[PDB]
C-alpha cells in the first residue's frame, strides 16, 4: 500500500526544491568577505533576487577530504547541526589562495595537489588534482537554500503538520566528470549500481516501516546513510552529505559524467568530499569521520535461530535440544516480542518465561547465548515502571503544547523515549544493568527494532513531524539519527553492565552514518521468494560499502513460507553473509533446519559446518574492518577496480580478497555462470580443488548440495576444521591453514585471535595478529602486529597447500624447539598437498620449507 | 607394532593413536580425542547407561555424559551425575 508514502511530488520541499532544474544559479559569492582562517575559508553568499546573504565554511582535511558547511548569515533561529555521527573533529589542513582573478580564487591545500576554485558569479566550486578536474559543487545551478521567515501548515492524507518554522531546505548538486558508476544510499530494495532518477522519483533518505516492501524501486526502508561512492576505471571518489533530515538524492547521467543532488528538508548544508583516489583510500576517508565497524564478539559471526515467537521457555530448550540432536550448530536462539509481559520491554512473560535466569542458565550450560527483543516504544501503562520513569524524569518526546507524545504500536498506545537527549540514552544504558533488567544475565543480548520511530497511527507510520526533542529540536531535524541513538544506549548498556569489560551484540533495524560503530543491522521484513534472495546481496553491498559490514537478510524470508529448496539457497547464501540469522513471521509454519526432509536438512548442515569452520577468516576480516574501515563484503569491482566488466555485478560477491562466492539463487537451476575475474589470476574451486585461470565466465554445473566459492591465488585463508555445537566450544582449537598458491607460488593472510568477547584486545593489547606468508618453497608464520600477546592453546594442525607439487621432504622449524620433520599427503590430479599435524604453537614464530 | 584403522585405510604408529590428529578415514584412531570428524567418544557411566557421543562433543565444555568423563582438558569441571 503505497498511498502510504508521500512520492516527491506529495512531499511539499522536495516538490519545491526538485522544480528547480538546471541553470544559472542566483547564488553568488562577495569576494570581499573572503577571510583566511586557521581551520577554513570563510566567504559571504548572497541570493541575487532575494538578497538573502548565508556562510560557506570552506575547509581543506588532512586524508585528501574537502568539507563545505553553509549557513545562514543572520539566522532567525540556529539551525541543525547533525551531532554525534562524527567521531572526532576532523584534523584540518591549511588553505592557501594560489590564484586569483575578478571572478574566481584559486586555493592550495596545504601544498599540493589538491586545488579548490572558488568562481564568484554564478557560485561554483570546482576540486582538482593538479589540473585534472575531479569534481565540480553547484555546476548545474541547482543550490537551493530557504532561509527561516518570519514564523508552511501542511498535511498528508489525515495527519497535519504545524511546520513552524516554514520552508527551510537546502539543497546543492555536484558533477562527477568521468563518472558512470555510482553506488551506496542504503536503505533502498534496489540494485547495487545505482539508477538514474531523471524519468521517475528520486532516491529517499527516510526512516521509515514499509509493510511487505516491494523489490527494485526507491521508496524509502528502515536506514539511511546518506553517502555515495563513485567509481571508474580511472579514479574512485565519495560523497557524505551530513544531514539528518528527511533527505531525496537526484541522479543523472549526461565526456560521461554523473550528477548527483541532495535535497533535505532542513539543517545547514554540511557535506564531506573523499577524494580517494582508491575505493580503499575512500573506506580510510570515511572511517576517520564515522568511525569503524565494531569488533563483533565471536559468537554473533556464527548461526542465529529466531522467529516470531518461540513460546515458551521449553520451546526454547527444545530448540536448543534439536540443534544438538541433529548435529547442527547454532550460537544464539532469539526471543522476539510475545517472550515479554505484553509488549512491556525488559519485562518477561510471567506464564511463559517465569524463570529466565534459569532458561539462560541452561543456555550457557550448552555454551549458547540468548538475544531479547527491547524495541523504543513504552507502553503508556501506570503500572509499567518504565513508563512511569520516563514520564516522571520528562524523558520523552513532546508535543509542542508540552505534553509528553502517545501514538500507536505493539502494546497499544505507546509513548517515545527522547533519544537525542544524552540524560535520556545514559537512563536506557543504565536499565541494562543486571539489577535493573531483572531475569537478563551475562548470555543475554539485545535486538532493537521499530526504532526509526514506527509509529502505526502516525503519518507514513512514523513519529509526527513537528514532535518536539531536546533542545526544542524538531523531529524533522533530527529523524534520521532516531534508530542510532537507541542502538548506540543499548550497546553502551551491555557494555556498562559488565563494567565496562564485554563488547556488546545488537542488532538494529533503522541505522545512519555512524551504526556501524554499535552492531549489526539486517534488511528487515523481506519475503519467502527466490528474488527476495537474489536481492539481499546488492542490499548488503550497498550497506558495507557505506561502512555498514555487519549486514544480513532474513534467511528463508520474513513473510511467506519458503519451500524446501528455496530454504537451502537461503542457508547457503546467508551462510556466507556477515550477520546469519534465520527469521519468520508469527503466521509462518516453523521452519527450523531438522524439519525437513533428510536430504534438504543434509545440505542446510552442510552449510552450517562450512560457516562454523570459516569463523577465523570471518571473524579476522572483522578485526581487519575494525582497524582500518575495509568492508568484509566486497563487490567485485572493489578487488577489480578496472575490469569495466564488474561494475555492476551483484549475483557475485567476495569476502576480503580471498574468496569469491555466488550462491545459486533460482529453483531448479542445473548449473550457474561465474565470472572469475583477474588478468594473470588462479581461481581454486574450493570443493573440487580445480584450478581456473581468470578472467572467464565459468559454467559451473552445481547439485542441491553445491555452494560455488572459489579462492583466489595468493591467499591462505585460516579455518576450524573441527565443527563442534557453538563457537564457543571452539575458540581453543587447532587451525588449518589453506594455502592457494599464486601463478608466481606466492600466498600470504593473517589471522586475529583474541579471547573472544572482551575489550581486552584493545585495553591489554591481549590478542594476536598473525602473517602467514608463503614463497619459493617455505611458509612462515610471523607477528603482524607485536604489541599483542595472547595466552591461548590454539595450535597449527594442519596445512592445506593447492597448486603445488610433490615434496621431497617437509621440514618444520620454529623458535625454541629442533628441526622436525612432518609427513604429508600429495593427489598428483589436483595438485594439493597437505601437511599432517606440524603441532606449533599458533603465538610462536615457524617455517615450512618443502625440499 | 603398529595400529592399523578398522576401514584398512591406512597403517599407521601406535603413537598416532590419540595423538589429537585425525590419521583414519573412520576415526578409529582417535578414540578419546575430538579430532575426527567421524569418530565417537564412549562413556562407560558406572550407575546409567553407557553412552556415545561425537567426537566433537569431547572437551567442548559441555557436559555431555553424566560420569563427566567427556570433559577432562576443557576447563569445564563436570560432577557425575549418573545416578
Ligand atoms: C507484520 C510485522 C511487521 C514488522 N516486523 C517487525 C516486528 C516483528 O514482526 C515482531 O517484533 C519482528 O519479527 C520483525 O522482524 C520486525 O521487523
Ligand atoms: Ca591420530
Ligand atoms: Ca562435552
Amino acid at each position: 500500500d503505497r498511498s502510504n508514502f508521500k512520492t516527491c511530488d506529495e512531499s511539499s520541499f522536495c516538490k519545491r526544491q526538485r522544480s528547480i532544474r538546471p541553470g544559472l544559479s542566483p547564488y553568488r559569492a562577495l569576494l570581499d568577505t573572503l577571510q583566511l582562517g586557521p581551520d577554513a575559508l570563510t566567504v559571504h553568499l548572497i541570493h541575487e533576487v532575494t538578497k538573502v546573504l548565508l556562510v560557506l565554511e570552506l575547509q581543506g582535511l588532512q586524508k585528501d577530504m574537502t568539507r563545505i558547511r553553509i549557513d545562514e548569515l543572520e539566522p532567525r533561529r540556529p539551525r541543525y547541526r547533525v551531532p554525534d555521527v562524527l567521531v572526532a573533529d576532523p584534523p584540518t589542513a591549511r588553505l592557501s589562495v594560489s590564484g586569483r582573478d575578478d571572478n574566481s580564487v584559486e586555493l592550495t591545500v596545504a601544498e599540493g595537489p589538491y586545488k579548490i576554485i572558488l568562481t564568484a558569479q554564478p557560485f561554483r566550486l570546482d576540486l582538482l588534482e593538479d589540473r585534472s578536474l575531479l569534481l565540480s559543487v553547484n555546476a548545474r545551478g541547482l543550490m537551493a537554500f530557504e532561509h527561516q521567515r518570519a514564523p508552511w501548515e501542511e498535511t498528508f492524507k489525515t495527519h497535519s503538520d504545524s511546520k513552524p518554522y516554514g520552508p527551510t531546505s537546502v539543497g546543492l548538486d555536484f558533477s562527477l566528470p568521468g563518472m558512470e558508476h555510482v553506488y551506496g544510499i542504503p536503505e533502498h530494495a534496489d540494485s547495487l549500481r545505482l539508477k538514474v532518477t531523471e524519468g521517475g522519483e528520486p532516491y529517499r533518505l527516510y526512516n521509515l516501516d514499509v509493510f511487505q516492501y516491494e523489490l527494485n524501486n526507491p521508496m524509502a526502508l528502515y536506514g539511511s546513510v546518506p553517502v555515495l561512492l563513485a567509481h571508474s576505471f580511472h579514479r574512485d571518489l565519495g560523497i557524505f552529505w551530513l544531514n539528518a533530515a528527511e533527505t531525496w538524492v537526484d541522479i543523472s547521467s549526461n565526456t560521461p559524467q554523473t550528477d548527483i543532488r541532495w535535497m533535505s528538508e532542513s539543517g545547514i548544508i554540511d557535506v564531506f568530499l573523499m577524494l580517494g583516489p582508491s575505493v580503499f583510500d575512500v573506506f580510510r576517508q570515511y572511517a576517520s569521520l564515522t568511525g569503524t565497524q565494531a569488533l563483533p564478539p565471536l559468537f554473533s559471526l556464527g548461526y542465529h535461530q529466531s522467529r516470531w515467537n518461540y513460546r515458551d521457555e521449553a520451546d526454547v530448550l527444545e530448540v536448543d535440544q534439536g540443534f544438538d540432536d541433529h548435529n547442527m550448530p547454532c550460537d544464539v536462539i532469539w526471543l522476539d516480542i510475545e517472550h515479554a509481559d505484553g509488549k512491556r520491554y525488559f519485562t518477561w512473560d510471567p506464564t511463559r518465561f517465569p524463570q529466565p535466569l534459569n532458561m539462560l542458565e541452561h543456555l550457557a550450560s550448552k555454551r549458547r547465548k540468548l538475544v531479547a527483543i527491547v524495541d523504543p516504544h513504552i507502553k503508556v501503562d501506570s503500572g509499567y515502571r518504565v513508563h512511569e520513569e520516563l514520564r516522571n524524569h520528562g524523558l520523552y518526546v513532546k508535543t509542542r503544547d508540552g505534553s509528553d507524545y502517545e501514538g500507536w504500536c505493539w502494546p497499544g498506545s505507546a509513548s517515545y523515549p527522547d533519544f537525542t537527549n544524552p540524560r535520556m540514552r545514559a537512563w536506557w544504558s543504565n536499565m541494562f544493568s543486571f539489577d535493573n533488567y531483572e531475569g537478563s544475565a551475562p548470555n543475554l543480548y539485545v535486538w532493537n527494532d521499530m526504532n526509526e520511530p514506527s509509529v502505526f497511527n502516525g503519518p507514513e507510520v512514523t513519529m509526527l513531524k513537528d514532535a518536539v526533542h531536546y533542545g526544542g529540536w524538531e523531529h524533522r531535524d533530527i529523524h534520521n539519527i532516531y534508530g542510532l541513538y537507541v542502538h548506540m544506549a543499548t550497546a553502551d548498556g551491555l557494555i556498562q553492565r559488565s563494567g565496562g569489560i564485554e563488547r556488546p551484540f545488537v542488532l538494529s533495524r533503522a541505522f545512519f552514518s555512524g551504526s556501524q560503530r554499535f552492531g549489526a543491522v539486517w534488511t528487515g521484513d523481506n519475503t519467502a521468494e527466490w528474488d527476495h534472495l537474489k536481492i539481499s546481496i546488492p542490499m548488503c553491498l550497498s550497506l558495507a560499502l557505506v561502512g555498514l559490514s555487519f549486514c544480513g537478510a532474513d534467511v528463508g524470508g520474513f513473510f511467506k513460507n519458503p519451500e524446501p529448496e528455496l530454504l537451502v539457497r537461503w542457508y547457503q547464501m546467508g551462510a556466507y553473509q556477515p550477520f546469519f540469522r534465520a527469521h519468520a513471521h508469527l503466521d509462518t509454519g516453523r521452519r527450523e533446519p531438522w524439519l525437513l526432509a533428510s536430504q534438504y536438512q543434509d545440505a542446510i548442515r552442510d552449510a552450517l559446518f562450512q560457516r562454523y569452520s570459516l569463523l577465523p577468516f570471518w571473524y579476522t576480516l572483522f578485526y581487519q574492518a575494525h582497524k582500518e574501515g575495509f568492508p568484509v563484503m566486497r563487490p567485485l569491482w572493489v578487488q577489480y577496480p578496472e575490469d569495466m566488466s564488474t561494475f555492476s555485478i551483484e549475483d557475485q560477491f567476495m569476502l576480503g580478497d580471498a574468496l569469491l562466492i555466488h550462491p545459486v539463487s533460482d529453483a531448479g537451476a542445473h548449473g550457474v555462470q561465474v565470472y572469475l575475474p583477474g588478468q594473470e589470476e588462479v581461481w581454486y574451486d574450493i570443493q573440487s580443488y580445480q584450478k581456473h585461470h581468470g578472467p572467464q565466465t565459468l559454467y559451473l554445473p552445481v547439485t542441491l548440495s553445491s555452494i560455488p566459492v572459489f579462492q583466489r591465488g595468493g591467499t591462505i585463508v585460516p579455518r576450524w576444521m573441527r565443527v563442534r555445537r557453538s563457537s564457543d566450544c571452539m575458540k581453543d582449537d587447532p587451525i588449518t591453514l589453506f594455502v592457494a598458491l599464486s601463478p608466481q607460488g606466492t600466498a600470504q593472510g593473517e589471522l586475529f585471535l583474541d579471547d573472544g568477547h572482551t575489550f581486552n584486545y584493545q585495553t591489554r593489547h591481549e590478542f594476536l595478529l598473525r602473517r602467514f606468508s608463503f614463497s619459493g618453497s617455505t611458509l612462515v608464520s610471523s607477528s603482524a602486529d607485536p604489541k599483542g600477546h595472547l595466552e591461548t592453546p590454539i595450535w597449527i594442525e594442519r596445512v592445506v597447500i593447492m597448486g603445488a607439487g610433490k615434496p621431497a621432504a617437509v621440514v618444520l622449524q620454529t623458535k625454541g624447539s629442533p628441526e622436525s620433520r612432518l609427513s604429508f599427503q600429495h593427489d598428483p590430479e589436483t595438485s594439493v598437498l597437505i601437511l599432517r599435524k606440524p603441532g606449533v604453537s599458533v603465538a610462536s614464530d615457524w617455517s615450512i620449507h618443502l625440499r | 607394532k603398529p595400529f592399523t584403522c578398522l576401514d584398512g585405510t591406512a597403517t599407521i604408529p601406535f603413537d598416532q593413536v590419540n595423538d589429537d590428529y585425525c590419521d583414519c578415514k573412520d576415526g578409529s584412531d582417535e578414540p578419546g580425542t575430538a579430532a575426527c570428524p567421524n569418530g565417537s567418544f564412549h562413556c562407560t557411566n558406572t550407575g546409567y547407561k553407557p553412552l556415545y557421543i561425537l567426537s566433537s562433543r569431547v572437551n567442548d565444555g559441555v557436559c555431555d555424559c553424566c560420569d563427566g568423563t567427556d570433559e577432562y582438558n576443557s576447563g569445564t569441571v563436570c560432577e557425575n551425575t549418573c545416578r
